[PDB]
């Protein structure tokens, strides 16, 4: 779960 | 099929009394003379309406009036000790 | 010049319902009215002048006879600031058991009602302390009216 | 006879028409000359009926128009399952469903907006939804995220092909006018083909796929550890310890005996404890039956051969007691014009949505579905307020037939002409209920007020003072209650748990379902909203039945289905068009819903949601207080509204501030509405004069002289500002109530 | 906090404002109807022609100015 | 009664008396303009007010006017 | 032209409806209309449904003058058909009411009277304060 | 004392109710 | 105190606004256009446009500015 919330914070 | 004439209008527009009977009177004749007798007073207008409306002040005054306490609450008048206000005013 | 609206004929002639509202609409409308002249409006509105100041002078009476009879101005003036003053008594038929012992406040003997108006204040700051002075003023002021 | 008809290459596909706005109608594309102009080339893009006359190219642009629908709504599901795939925590949620809440999308962090990645569970951050998608997926036997991401694909897939088949039907080979009137074929088809066999393969997956891998998350197996769903189908031995009817295959079904299929095609009924749900095998045993009534149901009509029946004998053949000749050329109105077959679908697909919410809300079909309260309380408004929309629209449409589409020498129909022929008598009786209706039902709770006020409690209506009880209701419920035992051998338990009796259903600490009591409350509730019911009714009846004439204006045909009035004398003769008397009607089906939604809200917040405890009581979310206080405007204004409010208007700081900014925004939208609402064109016109003379002193005046809207569309604004802002105040406050304290 | 509800303020007197005075100067007449004096201070409308023409007269603006009033003194 | 008046601005185009639901226009002679002819108002006494001989008239302003007045049974429309 | 009489023309074919004559027919008047028609064939009601129109003359009663126009017009349009309408008292007597001259208002004809024309443009009227305290009005002068 | 029972009834009901007669008898005679 | 002065502001928005409905009603009766060449109250009918564009010029800056502020802020 933790990486679907950092694929909008990969920037 | 004609519907229209001049001679006499009132089947033409309609003027008819639908539900309107011709029957002798069925009441009783000494229940209608009894009844003639003591309605004899109420059958003036004018008179009728300064009676009706003298009659009804002056009735509904008197009861007003005249009721006690038990029947209506404002007449029984308060019964439990005032209490103070918000900020101690009286 | 038949029915109600005297001052308007075709106001008058209509049959609909219509008659009555234009007939309470323009009751004071003095320059519309059939056979209307200078005169005749001058003198009108004169005489609506003399008939409001009556109703103004009227109205202040009223308030001041029912501080007077139905208040407590006398104990308020004592204790200005421990004393809710009161407007007028409440009669009312409608009322039940605890609106009637909700309602008693100040010290008066049944229900009341308290007067945010302020004109307490203002009679008490002009010079009036009991309530012949009220009582006095409201016949003052009916003479004015009459 | 039946046959394919077609036009080869009707249109060309072009882009000399994009060039020039307006070409449907020779007045708009003759050129811009006001403002005004724009205006309308948006007001008649899809007026079919009118761009031309002939049935074969309205037939054509609506099926065209369809196939483009059909296009956005497949696009619109795969970008729903794409996020469900890509954006979700569904994964943590499959594991632990009650302490996890639903989340699908994820804000980015550019000015200060990342205060809305609220922390809903499971080592994640983002918006909670309220859409209930996961427990579907989860019904379906979704377990993982590969398939999602295949769904989506396919999706895609399907809406690029129903794009190209739309392009295809309409410039390429377009059905002729005799295809589109062979409506037994169609009624045949739609019954039989899409309806039964679409049932019976859901069916199937759900034997197949669904309830192998459902049994065994209830199991309490990891989701990680289940085994795929083909496995299922490979392998007859994990089927057969599972279920060892399968060992027997195919044979029993072939031979009659089906008794043998009783271990997962049951009759038990009733909510299952582990999940608060239908159980999934009575859920599959219904699609089987209804596939097996629908396959049957479908060949009844003739077509291409001898069998069948001939929609037109039936109902010319018809005699009755009532009717009489009656129905005769209700064929070929029906089959005539798009608008009247436009109407009965839009009553019938609104009458449709509320009854779905309705049952919705009673059983709850999916797992977990009932102890998620925001989910029920948004799929529950959501469909009726569709509802109620939809049921709206289908009386502007029978308007516009009886308007433009209605004349009685070349179709004549009897019924509609006796119909037409006593319209004030049936308005009149109309105005009376409703009238009487309206008195009885306010004045009681006025009366209630007025005893309140006065200390009067015991002269009330209440459930004390002056009792009114609902004695019809309680008696069906207590038949209900005791139909299972005698009524229905066959079922185990009651249809569902509303009715009176029986045990009350909890999962993970919270309540599913218990009897909900009705009283003297539910009595006067009830009857508002058939007081509501009645008047909007009465409004949109008299709309459809003065249309074509009436006795202030003979000749209302000619001057059309939307025209603002006919002048100032005569009285004043302002909103006289049956397009005024929908916009009219608007008002009061947004009235009726609103005051339904409350009265539901209020009532499952009240007696049926809440907690339990170890020892056995429930404690609601409101203490129960429904019944007491509900009975007084008072009560409904400070019980409900005032103290309701709270999480709304304090959520500012918090992971629920949208809530709030949304609640003022729908109130500025509402406040905005009145100014179109209660103002006229010639001020505004006499304004913009003004204003035109300060720019053209400026040599900045422009080609398009600009001028002020037409009474219709002004009208058309302030009402479309007003249901959104009313909409939007009800949903930020329903949304964020129930996700604070739910 | 005061700054803001002075300007909210001073914008209520000038809608108003705006509201009477253009219903006072254009009550003998405009583009839109050059004869307005002849049908008097208050009258309904003068019927759907010329793209309808709804709250015309003085007596409408006098109507609209009423609500800004009791929004600026509330 | 209403009053309807016609102005010398006229040009004899026949709208208003087409457009008029009651039949109180009419068309007389004239020798002001090329058509040779002007509107005329004789049937008072049934205007309804309607006002649509103003909508369907050519001309800078009106030439042809409607003046609402006393109403009666006529000009309200009626039919009971 | 003479004005022409309605002695005994028969009626339509209807079958009723509750928007016909009401209490202002035996009170007020009413409209008479009468038309010729060559074939019988079904037309549509103002007040409400459809009828069917007999060969030979046919009279219609009805309650205002804007349904015996509309009816009249609808009947000019579509079936090419004369029509007349008069207006009848209480009192029994007959008022021809169309067109007097025996030719419609939408063509000139000599012989006819001008009405309410004013020989100016519509700006030249004179202010309310030229005709204020008397009866009379700045456009009837 | 006791004047507001007598006289409340009076401005409540009997004059109002005189009132309305005289002002319909008024409005409706020709 | 808060009565007192909710009463008398009320009142005066009453009596403001009946000043310029009075005021539209003389314009509307009470003025000779030719007793009144080149006075004050001419040269006001003359020049109306400018007038109003700029009493709407001002309403619609102060409203602009005051809600947007008022909404940054939320
Ligand atoms: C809308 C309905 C409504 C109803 C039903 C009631 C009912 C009641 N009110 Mg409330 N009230 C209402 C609205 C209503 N109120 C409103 C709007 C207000 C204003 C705030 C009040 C304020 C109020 C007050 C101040 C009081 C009451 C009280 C009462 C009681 C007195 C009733 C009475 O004596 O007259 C009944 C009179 C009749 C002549 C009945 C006529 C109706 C008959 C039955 C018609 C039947 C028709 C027939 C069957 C039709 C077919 C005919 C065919 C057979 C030929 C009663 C329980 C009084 C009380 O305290 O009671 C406890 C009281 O003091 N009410
Ligand atoms: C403005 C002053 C006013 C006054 C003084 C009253 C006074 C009263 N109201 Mg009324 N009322 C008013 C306005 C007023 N009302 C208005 C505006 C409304 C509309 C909301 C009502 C609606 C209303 C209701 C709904 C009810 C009352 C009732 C009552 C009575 C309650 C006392 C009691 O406890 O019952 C004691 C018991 C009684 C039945 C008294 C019986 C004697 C009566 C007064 C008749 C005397 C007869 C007399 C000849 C009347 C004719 C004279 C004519 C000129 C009026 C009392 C007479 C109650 C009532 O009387 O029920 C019928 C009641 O239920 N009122
Ligand atoms: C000026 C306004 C005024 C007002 C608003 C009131 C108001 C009230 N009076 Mg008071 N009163 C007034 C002046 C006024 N009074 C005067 C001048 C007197 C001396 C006669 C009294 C003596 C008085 C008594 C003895 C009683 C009341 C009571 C009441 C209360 C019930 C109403 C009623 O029964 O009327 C009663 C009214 C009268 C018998 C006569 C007053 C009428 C005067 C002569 C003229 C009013 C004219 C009015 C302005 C109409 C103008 C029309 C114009 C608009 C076109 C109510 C609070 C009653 C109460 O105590 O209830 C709790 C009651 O018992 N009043
Ligand atoms: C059906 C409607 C639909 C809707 C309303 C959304 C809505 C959204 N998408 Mg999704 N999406 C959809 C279908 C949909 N999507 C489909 C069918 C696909 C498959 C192609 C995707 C694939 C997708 C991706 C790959 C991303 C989003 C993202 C987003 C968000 C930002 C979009 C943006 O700012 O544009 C950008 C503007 C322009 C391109 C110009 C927004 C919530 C973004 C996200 O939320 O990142 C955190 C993102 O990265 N979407
Ligand atoms: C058994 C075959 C059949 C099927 C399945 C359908 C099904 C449908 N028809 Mg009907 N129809 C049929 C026969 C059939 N029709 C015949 C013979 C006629 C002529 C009398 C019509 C006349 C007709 C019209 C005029 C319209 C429809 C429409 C619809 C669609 C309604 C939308 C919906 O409910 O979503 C259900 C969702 C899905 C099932 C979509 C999945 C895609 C399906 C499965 C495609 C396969 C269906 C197709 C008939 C077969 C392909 C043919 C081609 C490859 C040779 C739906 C696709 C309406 C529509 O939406 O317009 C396009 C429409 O306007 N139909
Ligand atoms: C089932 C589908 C359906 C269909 C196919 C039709 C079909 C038709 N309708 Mg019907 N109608 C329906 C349902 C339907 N209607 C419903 C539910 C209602 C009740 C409201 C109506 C009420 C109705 C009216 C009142 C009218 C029609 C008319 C029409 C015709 C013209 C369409 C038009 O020009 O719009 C072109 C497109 C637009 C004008 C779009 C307007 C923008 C909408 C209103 C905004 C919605 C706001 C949005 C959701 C909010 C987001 C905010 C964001 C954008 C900032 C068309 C044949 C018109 C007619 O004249 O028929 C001949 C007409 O007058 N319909
Ligand atoms: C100083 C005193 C004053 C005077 C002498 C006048 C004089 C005049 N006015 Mg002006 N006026 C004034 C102040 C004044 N006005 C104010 C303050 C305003 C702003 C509101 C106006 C606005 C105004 C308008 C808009 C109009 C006039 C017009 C008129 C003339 C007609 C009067 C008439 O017919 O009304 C009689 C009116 C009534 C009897 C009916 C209305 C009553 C109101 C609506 C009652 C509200 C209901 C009530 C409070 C309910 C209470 C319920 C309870 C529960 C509390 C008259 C020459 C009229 C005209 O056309 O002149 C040429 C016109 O239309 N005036
Ligand atoms: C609270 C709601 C409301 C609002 C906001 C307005 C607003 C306004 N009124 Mg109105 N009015 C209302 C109710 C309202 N009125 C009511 C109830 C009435 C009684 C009928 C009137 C009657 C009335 C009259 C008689 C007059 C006005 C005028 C005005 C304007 C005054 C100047 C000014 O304030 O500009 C400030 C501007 C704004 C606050 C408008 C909002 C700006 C938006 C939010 C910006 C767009 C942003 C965003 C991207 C939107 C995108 C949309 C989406 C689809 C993409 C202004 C447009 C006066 C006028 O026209 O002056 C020129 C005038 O003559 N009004
Ligand atoms: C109506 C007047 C108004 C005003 C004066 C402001 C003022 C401000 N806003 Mg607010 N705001 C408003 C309305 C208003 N807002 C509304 C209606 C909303 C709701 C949509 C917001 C929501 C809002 C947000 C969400 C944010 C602001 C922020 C800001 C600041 C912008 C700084 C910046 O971007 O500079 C940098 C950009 C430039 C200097 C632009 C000029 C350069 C141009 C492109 C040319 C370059 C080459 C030549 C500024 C103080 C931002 C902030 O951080 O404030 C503290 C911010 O995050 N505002
Ligand atoms: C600061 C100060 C000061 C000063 C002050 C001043 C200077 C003020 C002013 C003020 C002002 C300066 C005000 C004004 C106002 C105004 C108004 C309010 C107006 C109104 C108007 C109107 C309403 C009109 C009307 C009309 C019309 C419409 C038409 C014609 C007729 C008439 C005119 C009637 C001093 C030094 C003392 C010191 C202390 C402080
Ligand atoms: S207002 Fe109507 S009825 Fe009167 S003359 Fe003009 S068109 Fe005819």
């Amino acid at each position: 779960s933790g990486a679907n919330f950092a694929r909008a914070f990969t920037v | 099929s004609v519907y229209f004439d001049l001679e006499d209008l009132g089947n033409t527009t309609g003027q008819w009394d639908v539900y309107g009977s011709d029957a002798p009177s069925p009441y009783n004749p000494l229940q209608s003379k009894f009844f003639e007798t003591f309605a004899a007073p109420f059958t003036k207008r004018g008179l009728l309406l300064k009676f009706l409306i003298l009659g009804g002040g002056s009735l509904l005054t008197y009861v007003s009036a005249t009721s006690t306490g038990e029947v209506l609450p404002i007449k029984r008048g308060p019964q439990e000790p005032p209490k103070l206000g918000p900020r101690g005013k009286l | 010049a038949l029915r109600f609206p005297r001052f308007s004929q075709g106001l008058a002639q209509d049959p609909t319902t219509r008659r009555i509202w234009f007939g309470i609409a323009t009751a004071h409308d003095f320059e519309n009215h059939d056979d209307i002249t200078e005169e005749r409006l001058y003198q009108n509105i004169f005489a609506s002048h003399f008939g409001q100041l009556a109703i103004i002078f009227l109205w202040t009476s009223g308030n001041l006879f029912h501080v007077a009879w139905q208040g407590n101005f006398e104990a308020w003036v004592q204790d200005p600031l421990h004393v809710r003053p009161i407007a007028h008594a409440i009669w009312d038929p409608h009322f039940g058991q605890p609106a009637v012992e909700a309602f008693t406040r100040g010290g008066a003997l049944g229900p009341v009602n308290i007067a945010y108006s302020g004109v307490y204040q203002w009679w008490y700051t002009i010079g009036l302390r009991t309530n012949g002075d009220l009582y006095t003023g409201a016949l003052f002021l009916l003479f004015l009216s009459a | 006879e039946v046959k394919i008809l077609v036009d080869r290459d009707p249109i060309k596909t072009s882009f000399e028409e994009w060039a020039k706005p307006g070409h449907f109608s020779r007045t708009i594309a003759k050129g811009p000359d006001t403002t005004t102009w724009i205006w309308n080339l948006h007001a008649d893009a899809h007026d079919f009926d009118s761009h031309t006359s002939d049935l074969e190219e309205i037939s054509r642009k609506v099926f065209s128009a369809h196939f483009g629908q059909l296009s956005i709504i497949f696009l619109w599901l795969s970008g729903m399952y794409f996020h469900g795939a890509r954006f979700s925590n569904y994964e943590a949620w499959l594991s632990d469903p009650t302490h996890i809440g639903p989340s699908a999308q994820v804000v980015w962090s550019i000015v200060g907006q990342e205060i809305l990645n609220g922390d809903v569970g499971g080592g994640f951050r983002g918006i909670q939804i309220t859409s209930g998608f996961f427990q579907i997926w989860r019904a379906s036997g979704i377990t993982s995220e590969l398939q999602l991401y295949c769904t989506a694909i396919g999706g895609l897939v399907f809406a690029a092909l129903m794009l190209f088949a739309g392009w295809f039907h309409y410039h390429k080979a377009a059905p002729k006018l005799a295809w589109f009137q062979d409506v037994e074929s169609m009624l045949n088809h739609h019954l039989a083909g899409l309806l039964g066999l679409g049932s019976l393969s859901w069916a199937g997956h759900q034997v197949h796929v669904s309830l192998p891998i459902n049994q065994f998350l209830n199991a309490g197996v990891d989701p990680k550890e289940i085994p795929l769903p083909h496995e299922f189908i490979l392998n007859r031995d994990l089927l057969a310890q599972l279920y060892p009817s399968f060992a027997e295959g195919a044979t029993p079904f072939f031979t009659l005996n089906w008794s043998k299929y009783a271990e997962f095609l049951t009759f038990r009924g009733g909510l299952d404890p582990v999940t608060g749900g239908l159980w999934l095998t009575d859920i599959a045993h219904h699609h089987l039956a209804i596939a097996i009534l629908f396959l049957i149901a479908g060949h009844m009509y003739r077509t291409n051969w001898g069998i069948g029946h001939g929609i037109k004998d039936i109902l010319e053949a018809h005699k009755g007691p009532f009717t009489g000749q009656g129905h005769k050329g209700l064929y070929e109105i029906l089959t005539t014009s798009w608008h009247a077959q436009l109407s009965i679908n839009l009553a019938m697909l609104g009458s449709l949505t509320i009854v779905v919410a309705h049952h919705m809300y009673s059983m709850p079909p999916y797992p977990y579905l009932a102890t998620d309260y925001g989910t029920q309380l948004s799929l529950f408004t959501h469909h009726m307020w569709i509802g109620g929309f939809l049921i709206v629209g289908a009386a502007a449409h029978a308007a516009i037939f009886m308007v433009r589409d209605y004349d009685p020498t070349t179709r004549y129909n009897d019924l509609l002409d006796r119909v037409l022929r006593h319209r004030d008598a049936i308005i009149s009786h109309l105005n009376w209920v409703c009238i009487f209706l309206g008195f009885h039902s306010f004045g009681l709770y006025i009366h209630n007020d007025t005893m309140s006020a006065l200390g009067r409690p015991q002269d009330m209506f209440s459930d004390t003072a002056i009792q009114l009880q609902p004695v019809f209701a309680q008696w069906i419920q207590n038949t209900h209650a005791l139909a299972p035992g005698t009524t229905a051998p066959g079922a185990t338990t009651s249809t569902s748990l509303t009715w009176g009796g029986g045990d009350l259903v909890a999962v993970g600490g919270k309540v599913a379902l218990l009897p909900i009591p009705l009283g003297t409350a539910d009595f006067l509730v009830h009857h508002i909203h058939a007081f509501t019911i009645h008047v909007t009714v009465l409004i949109l009846l008299k709309g459809v039945l003065f249309a074509r004439s009436s006795r202030l204006i003979p000749d209302k045909a000619n001057l059309g289905f939307r025209f603002p009035c006919d002048g100032p004398g005569r009285g004043g003769t302002c909103q006289v068009s049956a397009w005024d008397h929908v916009f009219l009607g608007l008002f009061w089906m947004y009235n009726a819903i609103s005051v339904v939604i409350f009265h539901f809200s209020w009532k499952m917040q009240s007696d049926v949601w809440g907690s339990i405890s170890d020892q056995g009581v429930v404690t609601h979310i409101t203490g129960g207080n429904f019944a007491q206080s509900s009975i007084t405007i008072n009560g409904w204004l400070r019980d409900f509204l005032w103290a309701q409010a709270s999480q709304v208007i304090q959520s500012y700081g918090s992971s629920l501030s949208a809530y709030g900014l949304f609640f003022l925004g729908a109130h500025f939208v509402w406040a905005f509405s009145l100014m179109f609402l209660f103002s006229g064109r010639g001020y505004w016109q006499e304004l913009i004069e003004s204003i035109v003379w300060a720019h053209n002193k400026l040599k900045v005046a422009p080609a398009t002289q600009p001028r002020a809207l037409s009474i219709v569309q002004g009208r058309a604004v302030g009402v479309t500002h007003y249901l959104l802002g009313g909409i939007a105040t009800t949903w930020a406050f329903f949304l964020a109530r129930i996700i604070a304290v739910g | 906090g005061d700054f803001l509800v002075h300007h909210a303020i001073a914008l209520g007197l000038h809608t108003t404002t705006l509201i009477l005075v253009k219903g006072a100067l254009d009550a003998r007449g405009s583009k839109l109807m050059p004869d307005k004096k002849d049908f008097g201070y208050s009258f309904p409308c003068d019927g759907p022609g010329r793209g309808g023409t709804c709250d015309i007269s003085a007596w409408d603006a006098f109507y609209l100015a009423v609500f800004w009033m009791l929004n600026t003194i509330g | 009664s209403h009053s309807v008046k016609i102005y010398d601005t006229c040009i004899g185009c026949t709208q208003c008396v087409r457009a008029c639901p009651t039949d109180v226009l009419e068309m007389i002679p004239w020798d002001g303009c090329k058509a040779k002819q002007i509107a005329s108002a004789p049937r008072t006494e049934d205007c309804v007010g309607c006002k649509r001989c103003e909508s369907a008239c050519p001309t800078d302003f009106l030439s042809v006017r409607v003046y609402l007045w006393h109403e009666t049974t006529r000009s309200m429309g009626l039919a009971y | 032209t003479p004005p022409q009489l309605d002695p005994n023309t028969p009626s339509p074919i209807f079958a009723g409806s509750t928007g016909g004559l009401l209490r202002k027919a035996q009170v007020e008047e009413f409209y008479v209309i009468t038309w010729n028609s060559p074939k019988e064939q079904i037309f549509e009601m103002p007040t409400g449904g459809a009828a069917i129109m007999r060969e030979g003359p046919n009279l219609l009663k009805l309650a205002r003058k804007e349904q015996c126009l509309a009816l009249g017009t609808r009947l000019r349009s579509k079936y090419k058909i004369t029509y007349q309408f008069y207006r009848v008292f209480p009192n029994g007597e007959v008022q021809y009411l169309h067109p007097k001259d025996g030719v419609y208002p939408e063509k000139a004809n000599p012989g006819r009277e001008g009405v309410g024309l004013n020989m100016r443009s519509i700006g030249k009227n004179v202010s309310p304060i030229e005709v204020k305290f008397t009866g009379k009005q700045s456009y009837d002068l | 004392n006791n004047l507001p029972s007598i006289f409340v009834p009076l401005v409540g009901l009997v004059f109002p109710a005189i009132a309305m007669a005289s002002l319909f008898l008024h409005i409706q005679k020709n | 105190q808060a009565a007192l002065y909710t009463h008398h502001q009320y009142i005066a928005g009453f009596i403001m606004t009946g000043a310029f409905a009075h005021g539209a009603i003389f314009f509307i009766r009470d003025y000779n256009p030719e007793q009144n060449e080149d006075n004050v109250l001419a040269r006001m009918l003359d020049h109306k446009e400018a007038i109003i564009s700029h009493l709407s010029w001002a309403s619609l800056f102060l409203g602009f500015h005051t809600l947007g502020l008022y909404v940054h802020n939320d």
